[PDB]
């Protein structure tokens, strides 16, 4: 948990991340409800292979599973750029910047040009870890 | 501080062979040293294993000094001397360093593995389901270690005949992260480096290699 | 055949199946109407026993009666070494109707045979020539097809003839002819020609049985080249309302780099249908198809055009009668005259403007400084038609731009800087930004005709400050620096300020031009309007004389001959000459408002006097240049009219 | 077992054969001293000079000639031989045969598809360099479906893996893992390069080739040099396409597809192993050289000494005897401006501007300029043009450019990007080839003050710096200015001042060491010695030209003096303080003014 | 699947089931043979096929 000041430079859109879902099987057409998303920018890999079993009857294909979107917990959703205090930069230097993620009662609380003191949680993205250049190990920061 | 500079003068004046046998392996002689270094450290003071628990060596006064227009497929893999200008430097970011993993697909978390400079580690199995299948980084339990990339390009002064100045990039870890400044004028001591992920085989053209330099020392050249 | 190579020909396509079909249950080609054995034989009568009974002139070695016209052709493929038999299109037309009907009809399959045809005749004599390869046949002057917009789906892989402009020449293209393979594990080399435009890859080396481990080496491999050349139609029917027209053309192997941007040339190919991908990354293609010409051959002759430089430099470009009559021609005390007077004959009595539009044609003696440290000389001579409106400057520069190869037209401010100069567009058939020529480039070796000059803004009219003294275009763009060569003629027509002639106003105050400007150009033609009755009723007669009722080919080759073999020098008197006058013409334009000379007027008399030398076919530049050189520049500016204090009144 | 080359492998006995039997005039094998050089590190290739392969093996000299890219190897292979034995060299250090001294040379035109593969030497301008990199020569690669270990797959200027793993039940053709630690790299440097201007057809843009170098001709062009590559022209795999389909290639192995794996579409394409055959022209250089040397002797730092020794006892005896040449002032003023008549302070100042001052640096950081800017201002057809032509035709390292011709990242500096690595090249503008020369900027009144900022930029401070694209990076720019403007009006009015005719803004005319005036005085007997001048240049062109000293004398002369940085004495001080008083002096009252003050 | 273009959305792994009533069946026996009973040698085993 860090506490850190800055300005606010940018404010996306208010947009809509589901916090739990249901997937339903292509075939059987049974559902796998209510699962629970990690929160911030984290993915999610949906199940591979249905849970229901009937012996007698075959089994479902591979990956049978489709968001409902009905069926899903969505929650405000912004994304913000923090630009490092026009004060605290030293002297011959580039501002440091840092993306900042609000959740449900933090989206526009902030418009871009004022000045905050943020508390969250320094995070890296968890997005499956694909995407590969010169920087290995590297995964993107935010709060 | 967690690192420990050593003058190669005086290295090789005491013992001439591990200066020699220095800049043509430096990966696996500077591993070495830093073994060694934190087990003088930890015998001289117990009590600092739960500081740092990783002594880093930077070699000083490196004879070997290449211009930055001369570094060629000679010199990789090995501990070269440069000068030059940092030109950019990214912030510091956060690189995995003992990673955790966490299966999702039984949540056990894969034990540390080390993050080399060269590839992704990628988790085989996982021990407990023996699923290949998707895996995340355990952020929580994962130690990163500090990382920058600099821009470093001959002083314009050097370059001289009517020709265009070279710029290299370098890799700064952990100690030596925000050593540098745009604009700086900058000796670089490090790896010369080719074999990470970056060897243009996507047919854009000729299969060649792009190099980098992992920083071991930098040494300003200012007043402080 | 004499075992002499039988090179493949890219500009017929990929070879087609061929397949022979019996039309009784003779033995035509599949889809076509042609057995390749009477075609054959048609052809070889062709060759033995043509004769044009109508052409004689411009053969410099056709003896025009001789049984063969194409096996004099033939003789001269074995002097010369180059395997190239052009035959015109309207000679078969008038021996075998049938054939030419045949050939623009299946060119793929017709030209093969005509190839055949051609060397069984060849080798049959000339048994010991060699020849790199055999001789290909190159069938041009096809029924002009005068609109390409008027082509058909019909009209796909017939042979057609078009004209226009090469606009822009792509870089070599190194297209694959024979791929060479090595085995990985063994070194066993095989070769695999194109077949149907794809090379099968051996898949199995014979000698070590190893599956796929021969290896495409593509530097041993055997290529042959191919240019791909934009060219700006110009169709002889224009229907209303339809905009210019730009046709992709391929050459290959011989016929690349042989026309250069702004050549007016006449292509003789291929109608080609292409399918186009809907990505480069994927094999699907388009219903819709694209076209381009593969190009069989290129003819730079116009009849109403005058000589290109690819035809003067071509060293039997005249016979001896010929040279002879223009030898005779230019001992005639009035050729200048006579030269003067077959320029634009529809123009009434400008016989000044006309003068110097011939000088111009025939341009000052170029030279080499380049061991002077001076730098490049401009031997171009640029007019300037300056007047009061209604004069017939349009005329005069739409005559000459339709006269000259290697000509521009350029009007007021439909041009740009960078349009005169060059830009980067993206070729949209290779996804590749390239470089495109402007017009002043365009014109490189010709004239550039601005019309009206003076409602023309400063920041294009700057760029014509460069190519007017130094002859080149240097371009310090944001990646691509060079200098591109522009030794233009400009030929540049313009209004007073207040757009008619004041005589209130002297002759500075009137033109209105920036004064280093008008140094550049070597003649200001004062084309003013004296309110005379007497030329009012002259004019009026020969322009309604116009509503009801010197050759020109001796001209094109005088003027092609001047240009080939005249370099005038300068004569010691003629050297005087030029001192004297240079000085006394400063005296005289030192005056209030009158135009005035400066040391680029001297070779400003130079080049004029070198041009008239090389009318008279002099080679030696005498008083009497100099003195028409004078005489010219003085009557244009009107510099009798002109009085030293004020502007002019009337002739 | 082995198919053996039959024609390359006796080219490589050969030339072992010349290489250890050759002698030159002394009657010593000079390739044999010339390799002994080379067991050296960063130290791998023989320069052989065709004219030596011609005089001893005719037949030798015209299949290396003929069959160039596929006896190269076998000529590397021979010197690798012949430096084997000889010497203790690195095992695997391999060794690179450089030939130079090609006696016909070849137009960029004619490099068509008839050359490929066989050595030409061919003359252009470097346009500009890509870095050095590691190129990945021939890869060992482990199959990753059997663990067996390919070695030595050769990369044919692209990056190709193994057709098929080794094992033969185990036909793998996509997976392979490259050993990057056992792979043999080269120095490898892209250069593009364009026909010069004394080649181009009629109409036509410059034609632009990428020429190749490989390890120690790596870094031998640079940019704006007039350089002169010797090699091989080469095809190398392109990725174009959306044209029509055309040259594929596909397996000859007639296989069909069965019902649901059918070969057709992507699967089918795949399956039969088409791929389009699509090539461009590239120049692989094996030796680069400038076209027009300045010395015979040699070609890392300068100081007079090396440059002395650069050249031939012949030429520093003339270089010492014209700088023991009193009158050497006129005669250089005379003999590099041949064909202009008066204007002789003109000629004079451009003569010093071609020399320069010394720069020098204070202490605390600021650099003292040494280099002299010179501005021509005159009246129409008064030669300034001519002055800026001469100086761009005699001057290596000379730009010329005009007024708005050049925009603002043409006339310093550009950024691409590198196509083949993560690296950025930058685009060297005009100030940027002339530096340590002249730019030659011609209407410099009418030059836009949005590129008057730039020129003034580098005019006050030496440098360009570029902040686009990805990249900082400062540049050196220590050209000297030649400039060529029109008054207002077109004349110089003689009742204004010098600010007052042109519109410079101020400080780009602070920035000029020097203003000639060129005024066009209406004298009837400098009328008379310039048209005797222009006429007997037009009546007699070669002749009329009788300088002193030759051109390329000059150039040598005045490339060895600027290694010289001339002291100033005690005394030389005294005097220049005394001058500078009675200059300051002619600028107070009374006394007629000044065109600018001092 | 290889009728993936009459919808961009995919059809899974394994999508056929074999359609009993459209494939065309034909008469099938096994025999077993054993050799001639005069052919087998001596004191030996028949052979089968
Ligand atoms: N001396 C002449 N001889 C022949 N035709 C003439 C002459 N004078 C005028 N004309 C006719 O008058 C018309 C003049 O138009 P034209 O465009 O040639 O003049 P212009 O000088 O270009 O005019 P502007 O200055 O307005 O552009 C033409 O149709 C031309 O045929
Ligand atoms: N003093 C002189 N000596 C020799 N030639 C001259 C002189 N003055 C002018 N000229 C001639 O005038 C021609 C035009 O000069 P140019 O360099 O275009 O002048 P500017 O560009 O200054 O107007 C040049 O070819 C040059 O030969
Ligand atoms: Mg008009
Ligand atoms: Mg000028
Ligand atoms: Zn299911
Ligand atoms: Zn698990
Ligand atoms: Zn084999
Ligand atoms: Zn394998």
């Amino acid at each position: 948990l860090v506490k850190i000041p800055g300005i606010i430079i940018a404010a996306s859109a208010v947009r809509a991340k589901a916090t739990r879902i249901s997937i339903q099987c292509r075939s059987c057409r049974n559902t796998l409800t209510n699962i629970a998303m990690r929160p911030g920018l984290e993915g999610y890999a949906l199940p591979r292979k249905c849970n229901t079993d009937q012996a007698g009857r075959p089994k479902c294909p591979l990956d049978p599973y489709f968001i409902m979107p009905d069926k899903c917990k969505c929650v405000d959703f912004q994304t913000l750029k923090l630009q490092e205090l026009p004060d605290a930069v030293p002297h011959g230097e580039m501002p440091r910047h840092m993306q900042l993620y609000c959740d449900r009662y933090l989206c526009d609380k902030v418009v871009p040009g004022n000045r905050v003191t943020i508390m969250g949680i320094y995070s890296i993205k968890k997005f499956g870890l694909t995407t590969s250049r010169v920087g290995v190990g590297i995964r993107s920061s935010y709060i | 501080r967690e690192s420990l500079v050593v003058n190669y003068e005086d290295l090789a004046a005491r013992e001439h062979v591990l200066a020699y046998f220095l800049p043509e392996a430096p990966a696996e002689l500077l591993q070495i040293f830093d073994e060694a270094a934190l087990e003088v450290v930890l015998a001289m003071y117990p009590k600092y294993d739960r500081i740092t628990n990783h002594i880093h060596v930077r070699i000083s006064h490196l004879p070997l000094v290449e211009e930055l227009r001369s570094l060629r497929q000679l010199h990789l893999n090995q501990l070269i001397r440069t000068s030059g200008v940092v030109t950019s430097c990214t912030g510091v970011l956060p690189q995995l360093s003992m990673v955790k993993y966490n299966c999702n697909k039984c949540n056990f978390v894969l034990g540390p593995f080390c993050q080399s400079q060269n590839q992704e580690v990628k988790p085989g199995s996982c021990p407990e389901c023996q699923s290949a299948g998707p895996f995340e980084v355990n952020m929580e339990e994962t130690i990163y270690q500090n990382y920058q990339r600099i821009r470093i390009q001959e002083s314009p002064g050097k370059v001289a005949a009517g020709r265009l100045p070279r710029s290299k990039d370098a890799i700064l870890l952990a100690d030596l992260v925000d050593s540098c400044k745009p604009g700086d004028e900058i000796e670089l001591t490090g790896i010369y480096h080719n074999n990470y992920d970056g060897s243009l085989n996507t047919a854009n053209g000729f299969p060649v290699f792009a190099t980098v330099i992992l920083a071991n020392h930098v040494a300003k050249k200012d007043n402080k | 055949v004499r075992g002499t190579p039988v090179r493949q020909r890219p500009d017929l396509g990929s070879a087609q199946k061929g397949l022979q079909v019996d039309l009784q249950s003779k033995l035509v080609i599949w889809g076509t109407d042609v057995n390749v054995a009477a075609c054959k034989e048609n052809f070889q009568r062709f060759l033995q026993r043509f004769i044009d009974p109508l052409a004689k002139e411009e053969e410099n070695v056709g003896i025009d009666i001789t049984e063969p016209l194409y096996m004099q052709r033939l003789g001269e493929i074995n002097v010369i070494g180059e395997p190239f038999l052009n035959v015109n299109c309207e000679h078969i037309k008038s021996f075998d109707k049938n054939l030419y009907r045949q050939l623009i009809s299946y060119p793929q399959e017709v030209i093969p045979t005509f190839d055949m045809a051609v060397n069984e005749i060849f080798f049959d004599r000339y048994p010991d020539s060699i020849l790199e390869h055999q001789i290909q046949v190159r069938p041009f002057n096809a029924l002009k097809t005068k609109n390409m917009r008027n082509l058909n789906p019909e009209d796909i892989d017939q042979l057609i003839t078009i004209s226009g402009m090469v606009i822009r020449t792509s870089q070599l293209i190194p297209e694959m002819q024979e791929a060479f393979f090595q085995c990985q594990v063994c070194a066993h080399t095989t070769r695999v020609e194109m077949d149907r435009g794809r090379i099968a890859e051996p898949s199995v080396c014979g000698r070590c049985h190893t599956t796929h481990s021969m290896a495409l080496i593509h530097n041993r491999s055997l290529f042959s080249d191919k240019q791909m050349i934009k060219l700006q139609e110009s169709p002889e029917d224009m229907p209303a309302g339809q905009t210019p027209h730009t046709v992709i053309l391929f050459a290959h192997n011989d016929l690349v780099d042989k026309v250069q941007p702004g050549d007016r040339v006449n292509v003789t190919g291929i109608y080609r249908a292409v399918p186009i991908r809907v990505n480069p990354r994927v094999s699907n293609v388009k219903s819709v198809y694209k076209t381009h010409i593969d190009v069989i051959h290129y003819r730079k002759t116009d009849a109403k055009r005058l000589h290109g430089l690819d035809e003067e430099a071509e060293q039997k470009l005249f016979s001896e009668k010929r040279v002879e009559l223009l030898k005779e021609l230019s001992r005639k005390p009035d050729i200048y005259e006579r030269l003067a007077s077959a320029l634009a004959p529809s123009i009434y009595e400008h016989e000044d403007i006309k003068k110097g539009i011939l000088l111009q044609l025939f341009g000052g003696t170029r030279k080499d400084f380049s061991h002077t440290g001076r730098g490049k000389f401009r031997a171009e001579i640029n007019i300037l038609l300056c007047g009061d409106p209604g004069t017939s400057k349009s005329q005069l520069l739409q005559y000459v731009y339709n006269l000259v190869p290697r000509g521009q037209y350029t009007s007021g401010k439909g041009s740009s800087a960078v349009g005169l100069t060059a830009y980067v567009m993206k070729d949209p058939e290779t996804r590749q930004l390239v470089l495109q020529t402007g017009a002043l480039v365009l014109s490189d070796n010709g004239i550039c005709c601005i019309d009206e000059f003076d409602k023309m803004n400063e920041s294009t009219r700057s760029v014509l400050h460069e190519v007017m003294e130094q002859q080149t275009l240097s371009i310090a763009k944001a990646g691509i620096i060079c200098q591109l060569n522009a030794r233009t003629s400009v030929l540049a027509a313009a209004n007073p300020i207040e757009s008619q002639w004041n005589p209130k106003k002297t002759t500075i105050e009137n033109i209105q031009l920036p004064h280093t400007l008008l140094s550049r150009f070597d003649l200001i033609f004062l084309l003013l309007d004296p309110q005379d009755e007497a030329y009012d009723r002259r004019l009026a007669h020969h322009l309604v004389a116009l509503y009801y009722q010197l050759d020109m080919a001796v001209l094109k080759d005088y003027i092609a001959y001047a240009h080939s073999t005249i370099m005038p020098r300068l004569s010691e008197e003629a050297s005087q000459a030029l001192i004297e006058a240079y000085v006394d013409m400063r005296k005289i334009g030192s005056s209030r408002g009158m135009v005035s000379a400066y040391p680029r007027q001297l070779e400003s008399l130079i080049r004029l006097a070198e041009a008239h030398a090389k009318v008279r076919l002099s080679n030696k530049v005498e008083a009497i240049d100099v003195e028409e050189a004078k005489r010219l520049h003085r009557e244009a500016l009107k510099q009798s009219a002109t009085d030293p204090r004020t502007g002019i009144v009337d002739i | 077992l082995e198919v053996r080359d039959e024609v390359a492998e006796k080219c490589q006995k050969l030339f072992l054969d010349f290489l250890e039997e050759f002698q030159s005039s002394d009657g010593e094998i000079k390739y044999l001293q010339l390799a002994e050089e080379l067991i050296r590190p960063e130290r791998n290739t023989l320069v052989v000079s065709f004219v030596d392969l011609e005089q001893f093996n005719q037949q030798l000299s015209t299949t290396i000639q003929e069959e160039f890219y596929r006896v190269y190897p076998y000529l590397c292979r021979a010197l690798k031989t012949f430096v084997k034995d000889r010497k203790e060299i690195p095992l695997a250090k391999d060794f690179y045969v450089a030939f130079q001294d090609l006696p016909t040379r070849h137009k960029i035109r004619e490099l068509t598809s008839s050359r490929i593969g066989l050595l030409t030497r061919i003359s252009g301008q470097v346009v500009r360099t890509h870095p050095v990199h590691p190129e990945l020569v021939s890869g060992t690669f482990l199959c990753l479906d059997c663990q067996t270990v390919i070695r030595d797959v050769e990369q044919q200027f692209k990056y190709t893996q193994p057709n098929i793993c080794r094992n033969p039940v185990c036909a793998n053709r996509r997976r392979f893992l490259l050993d990057t630690n056992k792979s043999r790299f080269v120095d490898f440097q892209k250069v593009r390069i364009q026909e010069t201007q004394a080649e181009l057809p009629r109409g036509s843009i410059p034609r632009s080739l990428e020429v190749i170098l490989r390890a120690e001709a790596v870094e031998s062009a640079q940019a704006g040099d007039k350089c002169d590559f010797t090699g091989t022209l080469i095809v190398v795999p392109d990725v174009s396409k959306l044209s029509t389909p055309g040259a594929r290639a596909e397996t000859n192995s007639r296989v069909s597809g069965v019902d649901g794996y059918e070969t057709e579409g992507i699967r089918g394409l795949r399956a039969l192993g088409v791929r389009d055959l699509s090539y461009r022209l590239v120049f692989l250089a094996c030796c680069v050289a400038p076209t027009n040397p300045r010395f015979g002797g040699k070609e890392e730092e300068q100081t007079a000494e090396s440059i002395k020794n650069q050249m031939t006892v012949k030429e520093w005896e003339k270089v010492f005897e014209m700088s023991q040449d009193k009158n050497l002032y006129h005669n250089l003023c005379t003999s590099l401006f041949p064909t202009i008549h008066g204007n002789d302070e003109v000629k004079r100042g451009v003569l010093l501007m071609l020399f320069g001052g010394v720069p020098k640096t204070t202490g605390e950081g600021t650099s003292l300029r040494g280099d002299i800017n010179v501005c021509i201002v005159g009246d129409p057809s008064t030669a300034k043009s001519q002055f800026l032509k001469h100086v761009e035709e005699f001057s290596p390292r000379a730009v010329y450019t005009s007024g708005k011709a050049s925009s603002a990242a043409g006339l310093t500096a550009a950024v691409v990007r590198d196509e083949e690595s993560h690296e950025f090249v930058i685009e060297a503008g005009a100030l940027m080839l002339a530096d340590n020369g002249v730019c030659c900027i011609d209407e410099f009144d009418k030059m836009d003050v949005r590129d008057q900022v730039a020129i003034h930029e580098a005019m006050e401070q030496q440098t360009i710096s570029i902040t686009k694209a990805g990249v900082k990076a400062t540049l050196n720019a220590r050209t000297s200015i030649l400039a060529a403007a029109n008054p207002i009006s077109g004349h110089y009015d003689r009742s204004k001042s010098l600010k007052q005719n042109i519109n410079l803004s101020a400080p780009i005319m602070s920035r000029f060491d020097l203003f000639f005036i060129l005024v066009d005085e209406c004298n009837e007997v400098t009328d008379y010695a310039i048209a005797r001048r222009i006429v007997d240049l037009h009546s007699r062109i070669e002749e009329s030209i009788d300088r002193v000293y030759s051109l390329d004398d000059i150039r040598r002369y005045l490339l060895f003096a600027r290694q010289f940085k001339p002291k100033i004495s005690k005394e030389s001080e005294d005097f220049i303080v005394e001058q500078y008083k009675h200059l300051r002096q002619r600028d107070g009252s009374g006394v007629t003014k000044s065109s600018w003050r001092i």
